[PDB]
């Protein structure tokens, strides 16, 4: 199996209503989740969902180079895949590899 | 009939009111239609061709390509295609030259907007020569007079 | 001399109302100095801004950068309601995705005026060198050829 | 050894190509791209342009790759700087950059022009139901006139109908109301003709002052419902394809308009294209991609425009072959360059800079005319009707009196 | 004639009201002598008060031999208190200071004044270096290339 990293809240995954009466993945719903449907049956991975804790979507911290939130959970191999709106930066794409991109 | 000579009066004079001559160099950047021309070889084209500006390159990619040639072989040439163009030439010449043309000769020409760059004519002498400070202080105490003043203002 | 008065001065109001061009692109919006524009405090948005090197997108810097008030938004939620409550005094600069959501998926209070100014997009990424690096690439692509990157978009 | 194509605004071969010739001299939005490549990741690079001229397919039964595509996997060329549309099959054979240019299919249509004014033109300062109430409003006043003047006086109702008239077409009246429930109608219906001429004259100078000119269509998904004008794509390719494979509701309406009207609405080629569009009015509108119709509509004669997003986005590539040591030295590189915010500076210099057209000098620019009889010859036409009308109703008033 | 007199009143009344022209009263420093209905005054003490003192230009002894005998006092203490004043007076007052500092004050808050007309006489700004010194020559040739390459220019532009 594998672990998705999404973010929390947008315009794209959400809490459904009875969230409490749901359990595991499906208590989540979303433009970005429908998505990583679509995605599991052309790559066969069967996961279940697994949202960042901090809620940030990351840069390497000044200070300590330290990557937060979905690529920082992706780099120090917490979980794979980070379906969910990232920018592809410079930045983010010399340390992890994207897709091309699902919107502009 | 009366309403629609009423209004399309109005709509004549509204019109001619709201007329803004091309003033500055801004202005004639924006404007499109009428084309502006240097001489071939000079101090002002390879200014242009130099020029990092908005501005100014934006009249430079436009001087750079144009169906007829801009660009004037003579100054005498330059003056002459202004004239005849009916507004439709805009010549970029020296400040100097402009303001001479457009007094001591007949008036089909003017001046408008002021100066793009900025120059300057100094009584130039050898390197090194004995009549270096003695010139300095004269030009500058002529400035101070007004002699370089009453001068331009006559010629 | 009243009503010759009455008449040109109704003239005057229609033809005047007739010539209104609402801010519609970056340009106008940069030219004109009535309204004020706002960016997030700290974002991809507002460092854009200050490494931007275009004469326009300076423009609007130099003027963000000091302002009597603070344009400049805590909050994208603040950003929103910075815009309702001036009434066309805030012109916040937001990324479209959430500018088209907002315009649509709220009371239609805004709306997204001219087109974006820079662009970017979402990947799907995956850790570096991973097994599963290609079979993503692959299925993003032939997602978006079929459109269901687009029936999505059109949904929600 | 990096390939190329010849579309006009991204690789040119600019005027006396015999003395600038080869890499050392070309011109194109692409050209700078890859020098600006070089400047980044420092290679030697020869422009050698496709030998095929197109870009890359696959033949069902020969199974090989042509163009940009069968230059890079057959080891002809390193790579391949020029517009791909980055696709399923061709990212299978090569390795892509990430889009350095993203497009749709957007709409091309004619500038709007003002057009010939019309017959019966002279009522446009008055919307439709004003002038319905006009009417309605000077047959309500004759009649009250004339019960008020018959209840309490040569007001009848045919030369009352005659003095309402007369008041409002600013004419003095022959005659005038006496009693006081006479004069309060008079002096209303004279309040509401001095407005209404007022605000006929008023707007119709704020027409004539200052012109705004609409574009017919705004967005194709009006575009499926108007099916007034005809629009039409290139014969085969990319978005004849796309049409035919869409789903969603707008699209799959404007495939079956398409697939079947009269005549050919499909187009052999682009400029063929550009040209009926141009020549005939707005009744054709084309779909091509976003960046060709930018760029098309900068070039003179500056007479079409493109209106309305783009309908399906997909981004432009710097391929790559699968082994390359150079494949992920270009990724970086394009990213950086996205985000200095050089690429968009290239693209605005090589279209808008090198414009034919500039949309600010010709903002207002301004003038009037004087009215022609073709404005006016509306109200000609019912004046010679109305005075047919007039020998017609005394002929037939005389016949019936004769007898 | 009466149709056309009383339409071209009405045309040109509705010209009038939708798009206005303002017109600066007084262009150049040859009429604002010649109008002497607006008092223009000068600061006390300085450069720009003691040229026109030492003025012999036609124009220019007038418009010194008008303020120097014209009561109430138009020199003004200071520059602030002279932009004060103009801003105060609606039309009355005209101040003759630097073509720098006139120009840097129109574009200050709140933007009510302007410079109208030329520059009635030329000085410069140099960057000054002791008799001696070997960085005399070497700021000669930088303020020209700096003022050749339009970066000088462009500061002033910027700033
Ligand atoms: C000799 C007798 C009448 C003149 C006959 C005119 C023939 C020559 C003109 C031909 C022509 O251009 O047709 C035009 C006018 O066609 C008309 O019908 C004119 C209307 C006037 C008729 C009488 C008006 C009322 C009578 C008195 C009342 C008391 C076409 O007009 P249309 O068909 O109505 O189409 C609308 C045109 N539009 C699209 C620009 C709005
Ligand atoms: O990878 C990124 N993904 C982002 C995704 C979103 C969105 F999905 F819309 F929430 C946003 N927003 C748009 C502006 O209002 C707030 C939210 C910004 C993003 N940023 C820039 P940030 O502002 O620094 O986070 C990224 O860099
Ligand atoms: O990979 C492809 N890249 C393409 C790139 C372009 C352009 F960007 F314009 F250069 C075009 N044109 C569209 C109309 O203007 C002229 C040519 C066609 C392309 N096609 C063929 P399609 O299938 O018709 O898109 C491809 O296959
Ligand atoms: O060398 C001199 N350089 C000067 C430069 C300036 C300015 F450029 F403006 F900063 C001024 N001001 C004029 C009004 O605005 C504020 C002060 C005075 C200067 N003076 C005194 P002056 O002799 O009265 O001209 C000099 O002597």
């Amino acid at each position: 199996t594998a672990a998705v990293t999404t973010i929390a809240e947008a315009p794209y995954v959400m809490l459904k209503k009875n969230a409490a009466a749901a359990e595991g993945n499906a208590a989540y719903e979303g433009y970005c989740v429908a998505l990583a449907a679509e995605i599991a049956k052309h790559a066969g991975a069967a996961y279940a969902a697994a949202i960042v804790a901090d809620g940030k979507y990351g840069a390497r911290d000044a200070a300590t180079k330290a990557w937060n939130g979905m690529v920082g959970e992706l780099v120090y191999g917490r979980a794979a895949a980070a379906a969910a709106p990232l920018t592809i930066t410079l930045v983010r794409e010399e340390v992890i590899d994207f897709s091309k991109p699902f919107m502009s | 009939i009366i309403s629609s000579y009423t209004a399309n009066l109005a709509a004549f004079l509204t019109v001619e009111r709201m007329v803004s001559p091309i003033e500055s160099a801004e202005d004639l950047a924006k404007q499109t239609e009428i084309a502006y021309g240097t001489l071939a070889a000079g101090s002002t084209k390879e200014f242009f061709r130099r020029s990092k500006i908005a501005v100014a390159a934006k009249m430079w990619a436009y001087m750079a390509s144009a169906e007829p040639s801009v660009f004037a072989a003579t100054t005498a040439a330059g003056a002459a295609r202004v004239r005849k163009a009916k507004g439709k030439a805009a010549a970029l010449l020296e400040s100097t030259m402009n303001e001479y043309i457009e007094q001591r000769k007949p008036c089909d020409t003017m001046k408008v907007g002021g100066n793009l760059d900025s120059k300057g004519y100094g009584a130039a002498t050898p390197k090194g020569s004995a009549l270096r400070a003695p010139v300095n202080l004269a030009v500058l105490k002529l400035a101070e007079q007004g002699a370089l003043d009453k001068l331009k203002a006559k010629w | 001399i009243i009503i010759s008065s009455y008449t040109a001065n109704l003239a005057a109001f229609l033809t005047v109302e007739r010539m209104v061009s609402p801010i519609e692109s970056a340009e106008d919006l940069a030219k004109q100095t009535e309204i004020a524009y706002g960016t997030l405090a700290a974002g991809s948005t507002k460092e854009f801004f200050r490494r931007s090197k275009i004469a326009v997108a300076a423009k609007m810097w130099a003027y963000m950068a000091s302002a009597e008030p603070s344009v400049f938004a805590a909050t994208t939620a603040a950003g929103a309601a910075r815009v309702r409550k001036a009434k066309g005094k805030a012109a916040a600069l937001l990324e479209s995705t959430m500018n088209e959501y907002i315009e649509q998926r709220k009371p239609c209070d805004t709306m997204k005026v001219g087109g974006n100014l820079d662009s970017k997009g979402y990947g799907a990424a995956t850790p570096k060198g991973s097994a599963l690096r290609a079979p993503v690439n692959l299925a993003v692509l032939k997602l978006a050829e079929q459109g269901a990157l687009d029936k999505l978009k059109n949904k929600w | 050894v990096v390939t190329t194509i010849l579309e006009s605004p991204y690789v040119m071969m600019k005027k006396n190509h015999e003395m600038l010739e080869g890499n050392e001299r070309y011109e194109g939005y692409c050209v700078d791209l890859a020098a600006e490549i070089a400047k980044h990741c420092g290679f030697k690079y020869k422009l050698t342009i496709v030998g095929d001229g197109k870009y890359g397919a696959r033949d069902a039964d020969t199974k090989i790759w042509n163009g940009m595509v069968g230059e890079l996997v057959y080891g002809k060329a390193d790579i391949a700087i020029a517009p791909l549309t980055i696709t399923l099959v061709r990212e299978e054979v090569i390795d892509f950059s990430k889009p350095f240019m993203s497009l749709g299919i957007s709409i091309m249509i004619k500038k709007p022009q003002k057009s010939k004014p019309g017959v019966f033109s002279f009522l446009d300062p008055l919307a439709y139901e004003i002038w319905m109430c006009i009417v309605f409003a000077y047959i309500g006043v004759s009649v009250v006139l004339f019960l008020v003047s018959r209840f309490s006086n040569e007001f009848g109702i045919f030369n009352s109908l005659w003095f309402s008239l007369g008041a409002f077409m600013r004419q003095g009246c022959d005659i005038s109301p006496r009693s006081l429930s006479g004069r309060i109608v008079g002096g209303v219906w004279w309040f509401f003709t001095l407005i209404i001429i007022s605000s006929y004259t008023a707007n119709l100078a704020a027409f004539l002052t200052v012109e705004r000119m609409v574009s017919p269509i705004e967005s194709a998904e009006d575009l499926s419902k108007q099916t007034e004008i005809a629009y039409g794509t290139l014969d085969s390719g990319s978005t004849k394809e796309f049409f035919r494979r869409s789903k969603i509701a707008v699209f799959d309406k404007m495939w079956t308009y398409m697939r079947s009207a009269e005549p050919s609405v499909f187009v052999r080629t682009t400029a063929e294209g550009v040209a009926r569009v141009r020549k005939s009015k707005g009744k054709y509108a084309y779909l091509l991609e976003s960046t060709m119709n930018e760029y098309i509509e900068q070039r003179k004669p500056c007479d079409t425009m493109k209106v309305g997003g783009n309908l399906d986005s997909k981004g432009y590539g710097i391929a790559t072959p699968k082994g390359s040591s150079l494949g992920n030295a270009v990724n970086l590189a394009v990213l950086k360059l996205n985000e200095e915010g050089l690429l968009d500076k290239l693209k605005n210099k090589w279209w808008y800079d090198k414009g034919e057209c500039g949309s600010g000098g010709g903002d207002s620019k301004e003038k009037t005319s004087a009215l022609s009889l073709s404005n006016v010859a509306g109200v000609f036409y019912i004046l010679v009707g109305g005075l047919g009308l007039a020998m017609l109703v005394a002929l037939i008033e005389f016949c019936y009196k004769s007898r």
